[PDB]
């Protein structure tokens, strides 16, 4: 049966984890 | 006492070239970083044309 | 090395066939020949990667990254 | 480094030759140890040895 | 990690191995190894990968 | 005086020569070095999907 | 990497592109258009002349 | 199938971890 290779799956955390990191005294911390 | 002004001028050339040559690495690094921060390719910068 | 291999190419000639010290004879001159010439080569880097800040590099130059690229062949031929 | 230049009327330098990066280097070498050495015995410094620097 | 195969084992058969990714086959050929008398040693896998 | 006014983020006096920093030359290497496993971890993993 | 813009003349875009060769010193540009043409019925259409 | 190397995980870690350790009495704690 089909498989799911280690590196797909270590990319696709890495990139929802950049997403939400790079997009973002009480309002200076707002973005 | 350098009555023209020709003679004025290579004195400020000169005076130019004294100031220039010694804060010449560490602008290099201010606009560098700046270019790192803000350009949207500054990042890699130096090898753009790599293959 | 050079007669043992020799020997061995011509032995079928004159219909005869080779013996077990001969060939171990023939193997270690041909390991010996082989010793001399070898040479190891080695990996150079890519061409993208960052050289540090330690080796103190200049934005005047592109001392920035390790060269071997070979980039920016345009020009006429369009279609590329 | 030194270089030589062209003349052309109007730039066109397809055909002729470049001046290429030839480098030389200036070697210096260090030389021999200058060695000044004096011996005395004990007893020379416990009776006859004074105003010694 | 690559695979590593010997000459007489891909010869011929270099543009299926090439394309593997971009299309869709069934299947990918290979032979068996073969020693100087015509025997088979060993099967049609490749021999091993790299670390 | 003269009329211009120098604004600096960081500045020491070393060697001679007046020294300047900012918030983004201490990160380079780090970023630079970031990117390069992005990229060499993406093209390998395009290039044996199964 | 060459220096390209676009014009417009009665609704007909053309690319025009500008560069230069080096060790000759000369400057140079090009314009460029790329058509494609389709006939939907032959039974639409034709020639006309003044009858006798 | 693809794989990802333990050395490049662990750069990625410790790379993502130093960029947000060197970039940064209230007043003297901030940057």
């Amino acid at each position: 049966p089909a498989v799911m290779n280690q590196a797909l799956a270590a990319l696709l955390q890495q990139t929802s984890a950049d997403i939400q990191e790079v997009t973002g005294m009480n309002r200076a911390d707002m973005a | 006492m350098a009555e023209t002004l020709e003679k004025k001028h290579e004195r400020i050339m000169l005076r130019f070239d004294r100031a220039y040559s010694p804060q010449k690495e560490v602008r290099e690094k201010c606009i560098e970083a700046t270019r790192f921060a803000r350009v949207p390719g500054g990042q890699w910068e130096g090898a753009t044309a790599a293959g | 090395a050079v007669g043992y291999q020799l020997l061995l190419r011509m032995l079928s000639d004159y219909s005869l066939e080779p013996t077990p010290q001969v060939l171990s004879n023939a193997q270690r001159s041909y390991d010996a020949l082989m010793t001399d010439t070898l040479v190891v080569p080695s990996m150079r880097r890519r061409g993208d990667f960052p050289v540090g800040q330690g080796n103190k590099y200049d934005v005047f130059t592109s001392d920035r990254y390790y060269p071997g690229d070979l980039p920016l062949i345009d020009g006429d031929i369009p279609n590329a | 480094h030194q270089f030589s230049s062209l003349r052309t009327p109007t730039g066109d330098i397809s055909g002729q030759n470049k001046n290429n990066l030839i480098s030389g280097k200036a070697t210096g070498r260090v030389g021999n140890y200058i060695t000044v050495a004096v011996e005395y015995q004990q007893l020379e410094e416990a009776i006859k040895l004074n105003q010694l620097e | 990690q690559i695979p590593i195969v010997g000459m007489e084992q891909i010869r011929g058969l270099e543009k299926h191995w090439e394309a593997r990714n971009k299309k869709r086959p069934a299947f990918l050929p290979l032979r068996e190894v073969r020693d100087k008398s015509g025997n088979i040693i060993a099967g049609a896998t490749p021999a091993g990968y790299t670390q | 005086h003269i009329p211009l006014i120098p604004v600096y983020g960081k500045r020491w006096f070393i060697d001679d020569i007046e020294r300047v920093e900012g918030h983004i030359a201490k990160a380079m290497d780090p970023q630079r070095l970031y990117n390069l496993q992005v990229s060499m971890l993406a093209d390998t993993a395009a290039q044996d999907p199964g | 990497s060459i220096d390209s813009a676009v014009a417009t003349y009665e609704g007909f875009s053309i690319r025009v592109h500008k560069y230069a060769d080096g060790d000759a010193n000369v400057q140079k540009m090009r314009f460029d258009l790329l058509p494609a043409y389709v006939c939907f019925n032959p039974h639409m259409g034709g020639q006309f002349f003044g009858n006798p």
